[PDB]
RNA sequence: UUUCACUGGGCCAGCAUCAGUUUUGGUGGCAGGAUAAAUCCAUAGGAAUGUAGCUUGCCUCGGUAAGUAUUAUAGCCUGUGGGAAUACUGCCAGCUGGGACUGAGGACUGCGACGUAAGUCAAGGAUGCUGGCAUAAUGGUUAUAUGCCGC
RNA sequence: UGGUUCCUGCCGAAGAACGUAGAGUUAAGGUGCCGGAAUACACGCUCAUCAGA
RNA sequence: CUCCACACAAUAUAGAUGGAUACGAAUAAGGCGUCCUUGUGGCGUCGCUGAACCAUAGCAGGCUAGCAACGGUGCACUUGGCGGAAAGGCCUUGGGUGCUUGCUGGCGAAUUGCAAUGGCGUGGGGAUAAAUCAUUUGUAUACGACUUAGA
């Protein structure tokens, strides 16, 4: 099952966007030895990335009947599930 | 792809659903054997009657039957016990089994292994010319069971009539037609 | 295995003064043209002593069914050694090809005779072409008008391991 | 290198169990379940005298023998003998980890008092 | 009622070349060999053991050791491509090769119908 | 909903052996619904897990798993055979190894 | 000494691209035969396990039977002529896929190949990317259990 | 007569010549179960009141 | 059966992670449906595998919104019946109270960074129905044992 990803103008991010952060200044000493955790958000524009793509995307789902409750549901095996027949 | 597995003995031959369990009890699966006294034997009643008589120099279908599938397995090892302790064996079907389906294994079929025009044996025959005095006590509580599950099997066939009558009025619709798309 | 026809012709060398013998030819049923050629030696130095060192083989071939379609009638010759005394035996077999006659030839032969494929010696296989010419019995008992009759064996292969239905030779 | 080892356990003599004054050293036998010692199973002559570190261990007295492992720190590995006394042993640490030699077994004879 | 073994009885090879083709037994050979001819299905005239064929219930008339031309004749005279076609089993057979041919959406339809439906059966049951 | 299984349950049937000498680094698999070795060609170099549950508790969990993948098949009924990292303790003969889908072809 | 920026060892994995061994597929083009034989089409004879027709007899207003009847209101076979196709067998220095095992060697040299060129390369043996790991990662020791073998 | 003390390598008489492994392929032998592997396929024969393998 | 002390527990052991999903016989015959002349009747169907059927969306399954129906479904009750072969289960009344994906909504998921599964025992007290020893008998007795009888 297909869909078009022509809507999307996927190619600005990259490989070295998804490049997981390092610190500096060896953590800052830690804070002198007291540890902090507000460092746990994400970045917005990760979040306006994905709201972009995903607008473009829906656009092209809402096209196809289904498809969305299809996503939208998990995959599992059920019993006499055979998947060397079980053409995908 | 059953937890449990209830096999039918009758219409059976002993070695073959012997050889058959005793390999799937080695794989793993559990298994109750059901209607023991109804296995049968190739040959005539009067060889296996001297076979078993030169063996005994138990009487139960039940033993005899633990008997040779015990010959095939393996038994004095500890793997081979765990198999044994996997199996269940009845003449006949007593509760709970009774309400639960009852396979069969058609290569240990009489009526496909036997060439028609030889003689067979009923274990159950076998047992009481050898001295086990309970067959009569058996067929009491199957003509029983024969009786109530006819009664579950008539009340089934008209329970599964009226859902042949909401299938076929629920037939013709747009749903139904999208089924058939998509093949059901 | 499958057997193959093959004309084989053979011709006991050309000596000097002796210019172009006879050119013996035989048509033999063997699975490949080496084996073939062997039967064909054995056969010839039963013809007359020759050897494989004192002739050649001329032509080595296959031939074909020309109607590989029609269900023909066979009277056959055979000769085979019980093992101390030989004897002849003239067998009729309904047959479409030729070659699967004398597959199932041989194979009755080793069925009933214990008799290897060296042993058997093949006269000949020629088609009957007309009916009542079939003087056996059991070919004779399909060539009735308007043949019909039920399978036997109704028994198959189940291919699984437990069956739900308690199965019957429905037939 | 990948050091291959070509034989985990050990080579003990027949019925080496079967009695206590029967001793487990090898000595040639004058069934074949028993794995007996044979040239095939010398090691790799690359992996040969290797450590799981990757070194090849080398038995120190003293300080001096110490400094014969000066160029060769990454390839070899010091070992103290098993009779230094521990004034001795403190003094050939510093000494090691002042040259940057990986020696084997640190801490014998030795503990660290505040 | 039993079938039985005929000319113009129409067969099924479950097990070759064919794997299931529609086929007519032209002459017999024996006990245990027939002669059968295909051309409708594609599979060509040829001897064949009985096991590896199945007979149908359908049958037509089909004249001894007719020839291939005449055997697409009759075939197409019987009409029994049709009469193959309305039996429950081919149908049965076409449903399970469906099956195979199921994608995943096509699969989660089929779930998704299934409780449509189920759901319309249930307001049906439990009121008549 | 109901179900969650991203594997095919199969049986460690046994060790490669022969009538005298087994082998236990090459392990015999039944996979469910397999009785041909051309279905057992999608099952080669398959990612295998023998799952089991201990008494104590290693990691944050008492249940732990041996891995390992397919390599060829075994036999004409489908019977697969497989390697391991660390062999199995054979007292786990006839039970249910889980065959997950990765590496997959499709 | 201080600011800032970059980076880090070892092991075990997974993936990609290779190479070597191997296994299992899918697919193409050839070449030979009786230049496949067949089949199909064209023609001529033939016969029956004789189709239509006709005659006759018993008989449910028409079924049977047994003669005739060689195609008719079925056809078959054989002969001859035309045309392929396919089977089988062999070849491809044809294409393409999956799985397993292996990574020896250690500046360059050699044979190559692609490239107008400079250069590149699957070409004189594996490199690249990523993950996990110090209350480690991981490895070992024992005792028991399982299976197989062992007088 | 009985006993006669460390290792390894090499040389060494009067179905398959075996260093240590990994992978593949096989000989013989098998492929109901023990037991690994077709309760394959095909054709005939035997029902034995202790066949036969 | 009950009061203090401390060791796991809210789990699993030969291998849980959708469902063990119930006529019987016959097989050179059955079944199903239907009709009548209720039969060894007739008609049609079916097998030729469960490759079936049933269940199955939602954070390992979140929080809300309505549309439509009087469905489905869980749990605790409640009503009555069935089940003794080892019944230990089945079925039903009636409400309750959840979910409902039959349909349509609206917010949350991320960084886990590309796979690495991810009530039951003890130890110390308290209470209780009996049993035993002891006495006694002799239908018993080498001795046990047997056997009376005794608040």
């Amino acid at each position: 099952t297909k869909v078009s990803v022509e809507g999307v103008n996927v190619e600005k991010f990259n490989v070295e966007y998804f490049a997981k952060e390092k610190l500096t200044k060896k953590e800052k000493k830690e804070a002198n030895l007291f540890p902090e955790q507000q460092n746990k958000e994400i970045k917005a524009e990760r979040v306006e990335d994905q709201k972009v793509v995903d607008k473009a995307l829906i656009a092209e789902i809402k096209k196809t009947p289904l498809l969305k409750q299809y996503l939208s549901a998990s995959f599992s095996l059920k019993n006499g599930d055979k998947p060397h027949m079980l053409k995908f | 792809v059953e937890p449990v597995v209830v096999i039918d003995g009758k219409g059976h031959l002993v070695g073959r659903l012997a050889s058959v369990v005793a390999k799937q009890l080695l794989n793993g699966q559990k298994i109750v054997v059901v209607r023991a006294e109804e296995l049968n034997i190739s040959g005539e009643f009067f060889r296996n009657k001297l076979k078993y008589h030169d063996f005994l120099r138990f009487r139960a279908p039940s033993r005899i039957f633990y008997k040779a599938l015990r010959g095939m397995v393996s038994h004095k090892t500890a793997r081979g016990k765990a198999a044994l302790e996997r199996l269940k064996v009845f003449e006949g079907i007593p509760p709970p089994y009774d309400k639960k389906k009852r396979v069969v294994v058609p290569q240990a079929l009489r009526v496909l292994r036997l060439k028609p025009g030889r003689k067979y044996t009923t274990l159950g025959k076998l047992s009481t010319s050898v001295g086990w005095k309970y067959e009569d006590v058996v067929a009491k509580l199957e003509a029983k069971r024969k009786v109530s599950s006819a009664e579950y099997y008539a009340k089934k066939r008209a329970f599964t009539k009226k859902v042949a009558s909401a299938n076929a009025t629920a037939a013709e619709s747009d749903v139904a037609k999208q089924l058939a798309a998509l093949g059901y | 295995a499958h057997f193959k026809e093959y004309q084989v012709i053979g011709r006991r060398l050309p000596t000097e003064s002796v210019p172009e013998p006879k050119l013996f030819r035989m048509r033999i049923f063997a699975s490949n043209e080496v084996i073939a050629k062997s039967r064909y030696w054995y056969f010839l130095q039963k013809l007359h002593k020759v050897k494989k060192a004192s002739g050649e083989i001329v032509s080595i071939n296959q031939i074909n069914e020309a109607h590989p379609t029609k269900v023909k009638n066979f009277g056959v010759w055979v000769r085979y050694d019980s093992r101390s005394g030989t004897h002849n035996m003239y067998k009729e077999i309904r047959d479409v090809s030729r070659v699967a006659a004398v597959e199932t030839l041989y194979q009755d032969m080793a069925a009933r005779h214990r008799a290897r494929f060296r042993s058997i010696h093949i006269l000949k296989v020629a088609e009957i072409e007309k009916t009542a010419d079939v003087k056996r019995q059991y070919v004779k008992q399909f060539l009735t008008k308007d043949l019909k009759f039920p399978l036997p064996h109704r028994v198959q292969k189940s291919t699984k391991t437990f069956s739900y239905k308690r199965p019957s030779t429905f037939y | 290198p990948k050091i291959v080892k070509k034989h985990t356990k050990k080579f003990k003599r027949h019925h080496s169990d079967r009695y206590h004054r029967v001793a487990e050293n090898w000595r040639k036998q004058k069934r074949g379940n028993i794995s007996q010692p044979k040239i095939g199973y010398g090691s790799n002559k690359k992996t040969k005298f290797l450590s799981p570190s990757g070194h090849k261990t080398f038995l120190v007295a003293n300080v001096k023998d110490l400094e014969t492992l000066t160029m060769h720190t990454k390839t070899y590995a010091a070992e103290i003998a098993h009779n230094i006394s521990a004034k001795n042993r403190v003094v050939i640490l510093a000494r090691a980890k002042a040259l940057g030699i990986k020696v084997t077994n640190p801490k014998g004879r030795l503990a660290l008092e505040a | 009622n039993w079938r039985l073994v005929e000319v113009g009885r129409v067969v099924l090879i479950k097990k070759g070349q064919s794997a299931g083709k529609l086929a007519a037994i032209v002459e017999i050979i024996d006990q245990k060999k027939v002669l059968i001819d295909g051309p409708k299905a594609g599979v060509p005239r040829q001897a064949i053991n009985l096991g590896q064929v199945v007979l149908t219930p359908l049958t037509f008339a089909l004249p001894r050791g007719a020839r291939t031309a005449t055997v697409s004749k009759k075939w197409a005279a019987a009409a029994v491509c049709e009469k193959w076609a309305a039996s429950s089993w081919a149908k049965k057979i076409a449903q399970r090769e469906r099956r195979a041919a199921l994608t995943d959406f096509e699969r989660f339809q089929v779930m998704v119908l299934r409780k449509q439906k189920r759901y319309t059966v249930k307001k049906a049951l439990a009121k008549a | 909903a109901e179900s969650h299984r991203l594997y095919v349950k199969g049986k460690h049937l046994s060790y490669q052996r022969s009538k005298r000498v087994n082998n236990p680094n090459v392990s015999l698999i039944k996979i469910e619904g397999v009785a041909t070795p051309q279905d057992a060609q999608f099952y080669l170099g398959k990612r295998i897990a023998y799952v089991y549950r201990a008494s104590k508790e290693v990691r944050g969990s008492k249940i732990r798993v041996m891995w390992g993948k397919v390599t060829r098949t075994h036999g004409n009924s489908g019977v697969v055979r497989a390697t391991f990292r660390n062999n199995l303790p054979a007292k786990t003969f006839g039970a249910s190894v889980r065959i997950f889908l990765y590496p997959s072809n499709i």
